[PDB]
RNA sequence: GAGCUGUACGUAAGCGUUGAUCCAGAGAUUUCCGAAUGGGGGAACCCACUAUCUUUAGUCGGAUAGUAUCCUUACGUGAAUACAUAGCGUGAGGAAGGCAGACCCAGGGAACUGAAACAUCUAAGUACCUGGAGGAAGAGAAAGAAAAAUCGAUUUCCUGAGUAGCGGCGAGCGAAACGGAAAGAGCCCAAACCAAGAAGCUUGCUUCUUGGGGUUGUAGGACACUCUAUAUGGAGUUACAAAAGAAAGUUAUAAAUGAAGCGGUCUGGAAAGGCCCGCCAAAGACGGUAACAGCCCGGUAGUUGAAAUGGCUUUCCCUCCAGAGUGGAUCCUGAGUACGGCGGAACACGUGAAAUUCCGUCGGAAUCCGGGAGGACCAUCUCCCAAGGCUAAAUACUCCCUAGUGACCGAUAGUGAACCAGUACCGUGAGGGAAAGGUGAAAAGCACCCCGGAAGGGGAGUGAAACAGUUCCUGAAACCGUGUGCCUACAAGUAGUUAGAGCCCGUUAAUGGGUGAUAGCGUGCCUUUUGUAGAAUGAACCGGCGAGUUACGAUUUGUUGCAAGGUUAA
RNA sequence: GGGUAGCGGAGAAAUUCCAAUCGAACUUGGAGAUAGCUGGUUCUCUCCGAAAUAGCUUUAGGGCUAGCCUCGAGGUAAAGA
RNA sequence: GGUUCGUGGUAGGAGAGCGUUCUAAGGGCGGUGAAGUCAGACCGGAAGGACUGGUGGAGCGCUUAGAAGUGAGAAUGCCGGUAUGAGUAGCGAAAGAAGGGUGAGAAUCCCUUCCACCGAAUAUCUAAGGUUUCCUGAGGAAGGCUCGUCCGCUCAGGGUU
RNA sequence: GACUCGGUGAAAUUAUAGUACCUGUGAAGAUGCAGGUUACCCGCGACAGGACGGAAAGACCCCGUGGAGCUUUACUGCAAC
């Protein structure tokens, strides 16, 4: 309350809608898959049970933030294109499920 | 009570103890016992119907059951008190 | 199992081991008023009638029983009106009224208040009234939730989330599903059709009654067909049908038994306390006892116990009972319903794009090739089958009972009420509503003497104490007095303070205490104010009581734990 | 002896009366209504220490943001005086 | 541990503390006298704390921590007590007097005589309303605006056909 | 009635008071502050100038986004017709 003064929310315009059909995904920056061995390929259960993520909203998306070192094969929901040419630039194989 | 009226007590507290004698009345509801030569207390009576004549009568006045105990007619020594059925009726046994 | 005849600080007559008083179960009696019900009435009163006894020579009296109203139902009688029917009478059942101001369901339903006004909105479907009531109620076995390519009745808790939303898009209001738990349980009708009646002329066909049958989704049933059961088994009065009983077990409602110190000394009125010795402990709970006790008493742990009544649990009796498959020719599957318009309401959702649910009014389907929902609506897909009913548990509350607990109160507190309190008192009434606890261990409650009419006192005595003396533990302050060390009748005083003789004292003994001639200085306290000694406010005084709290959220600081992790809720 | 009762009665009319209450009775409840107003708010010492202005306000004895106080922390060619 | 600069303060911010009730743990005091209460010339920078003696007659400190119904001088606060005003206002329409009696006590009770007042009432009935106030005996704490031997008051007994 | 005596015995009010006057001063009208001037201590009967005396949180006046009653061609409603 501003005594009177119209208050700062209401001298400024509603804005947007919120999408019913929204989807957040979970991400998964690439530094915690050097947390696995070389060879192992990396589904969305194997990173529920090793706890990189604990809810799974959406899917799982892989980013590419930081840089990876294991020949993985990662399957993941979703991929950054960064993340996709930082895995096969290891020499890895990404699939979408 | 563990001592009724008619029964040689110890008096174990109070200014008579040591002393001994037979329980005069028994006032349960209290738990106040008479026993005759204990608590002998002078009583500043005016004359009535009962004493005509008035004076300062020395008279027994009650002690907590709490404050005797049972007078075991065999070894005439104070006991606690136990219960046993004969036949018929229970009866005080002693320690 | 020895005392007893309630309290309460009396006299009298009595009772009790031939078992009292007392405690528990069952029974009997239970005036009058009150729904109050034979009629009436200003509650606790008045006055009857009908039987049947009873009293009197008869009136006059007495006793016992019946006699309200409505509803349902049977049987009788029975008008206008001929049969009827209304009406009337009698006999069965049932109701009525109360309340636990709680909880629950329903009808009806505010306003202050918030929105810094106010009308939509909020408060709030709250308070309150009325009805129904039950131990719980309500809800409930999908015309559901959804969108895996799946859940499987309802309820409550955690969570979702202060999200999605609603909203003079203001103030505010505010879900649900998914996920996690508590608890779990499912069932009976209506209809096809079958059988047996009655009633009807539809006149051999329809409409009602009772029984069998039958209950569900790309289906189920009827109906045909076949296979086994016709109590072999199964189930049950908590739904699923409904009354009945027995027995045994257990629990409750009275109780019983129950270890160990009179230990020695000290102080003391008294020892349970000190000091010094022992002992019991499935018992060191609590209370009492002349101060603080495991060993003094009632008890406590442990172990026994019930004639009687009630509850619960098993078991028996008793009662009751058909289930599979195969075919979709035909038949059935809830109608003034569902839906729709109009007007409202409930849904978190304020008419909105408004699905869903209910009410009033009007209109009004399909009806298995059928129907509903998935938030306008259409199509597709998916899930479902309304317009009939029942259903325990998990949940809510507490007038009560039993056992307990409290970093809850301790007499201005805690209940309004520790005390004969909803009393006294106030009010026409509804209604309002106090004050008021403590002798002592024991009455041993002050014989006797003295003054006094008494009250009251002084002695004497009791007691540890009476300066504990029947409103009696302690006994502060205001306030009222008596006595006297210092000062005071030439003084102008917010009363003190600093300086200070004189006089009187002598302490927690230290550059002490009381008083204060005289001198200097000096405008209470609080509140509120630019500013108050204020001729502004408040307080007669003293005492008690009397105001930033808690819950749940937000945020920030500090602390601690763990750390790209941290943490669980119910 | 009776009747009329508060969103109401009664009134040869005054806002007059309805139990010493009446421009809307009394009582209980909603209810601890609300009160930008007045009053009040209880122990101590230490360190610091304002404001009584601007803007906007159905605002003017209220409020909000800023200014001025305080506590902590940070960076900081010290930028302040 | 020392130098330097500081230390008036309302609203207000910050800090450290005193004391109260209760809990826990530890350690104590106390019938050879607890709490409370009274007194004092003691101790600490403050809130405050001791010690000694009286009263009192059974409980209470201390330490560390914890928790709060945690501190009053003001609210025309609430309740209780007690002042002040003050021996003051008032003692509620009115005619009494003496003698005798009663009694611990008499202006105030009883009796006598005289006097005075009402008399369309201040008389006599009765209804309402009250509900024992009526009668007798005893009483004099309180009530009665004084007094009180008296009473519509207190206590017993009675009394309504 | 007052007053004196005997009996009985309230109240409003009240920060504490050893409570003069004048002129000044001051929140602008002082018993209480300053400078002076007066004044032995304690009462009783009287009188009301002052204590901005007592009584009643001013009725006037203003304010409050306080009420209430009343009006209407204020707004929005409702009964009734
Ligand atoms: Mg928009
Ligand atoms: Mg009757
Ligand atoms: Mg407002
Ligand atoms: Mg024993
Ligand atoms: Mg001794
Ligand atoms: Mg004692
Ligand atoms: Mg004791
Ligand atoms: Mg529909
Ligand atoms: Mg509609
Ligand atoms: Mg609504
Ligand atoms: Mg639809
Ligand atoms: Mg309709
Ligand atoms: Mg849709
Ligand atoms: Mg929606
Ligand atoms: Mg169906
Ligand atoms: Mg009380
Ligand atoms: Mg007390
Ligand atoms: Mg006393
Ligand atoms: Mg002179
Ligand atoms: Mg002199
Ligand atoms: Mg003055
Ligand atoms: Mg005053
Ligand atoms: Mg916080
Ligand atoms: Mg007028
Ligand atoms: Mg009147
Ligand atoms: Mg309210
Ligand atoms: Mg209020
Ligand atoms: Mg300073
Ligand atoms: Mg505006
Ligand atoms: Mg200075
Ligand atoms: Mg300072
Ligand atoms: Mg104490
Ligand atoms: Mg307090
Ligand atoms: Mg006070
Ligand atoms: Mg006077
Ligand atoms: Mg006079
Ligand atoms: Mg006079
Ligand atoms: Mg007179
Ligand atoms: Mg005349
Ligand atoms: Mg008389
Ligand atoms: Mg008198
Ligand atoms: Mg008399
Ligand atoms: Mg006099
Ligand atoms: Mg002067
Ligand atoms: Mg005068
Ligand atoms: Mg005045
Ligand atoms: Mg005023």
């Amino acid at each position: 309350f501003e005594g009177g003064q119209l208050p700062l929310f209401r001298r400024i315009p509603k804005r947007g809608f919120t999408n019913i059909n929204r989807k957040e995904f979970a991400i998964v920056n690439l530094d915690v898959l050097n947390r696995f061995e070389d060879g192992t390929e990396v589904t969305p259960e194997l990173l529920v049970e090793t706890g990189i993520i604990r809810n799974e909203k959406s899917g799982i998306k892989i980013l590419s933030n930081g840089n990876i070192e294991k020949k993985l094969t990662v399957k993941a929901n979703k991929f950054s294109a960064a993340a996709k040419e930082a895995i096969e630039a290891a020499g890895g194989k990404t699939e979408v499920i | 009570m563990h001592v009724k009226k008619g029964d040689k007590v110890k008096v174990i507290t109070g200014k008579d103890k040591g002393k001994s004698g037979k329980v005069l009345a028994a006032f349960p509801k209290k738990d106040r016992v008479l026993i005759e030569g204990i608590n002998m207390v002078k009583k500043h009576t005016k004359p009535s119907n009962v004493n005509p004549q008035g004076g300062i009568l020395n008279v027994e006045a009650p002690i907590h059951v709490s404050n005797v105990m049972l007078l075991d007619p065999k070894t005439g020594e104070p006991t606690r008190v136990g219960y046993e059925v004969k036949g018929d009726k229970k009866v005080r046994v002693a320690k």
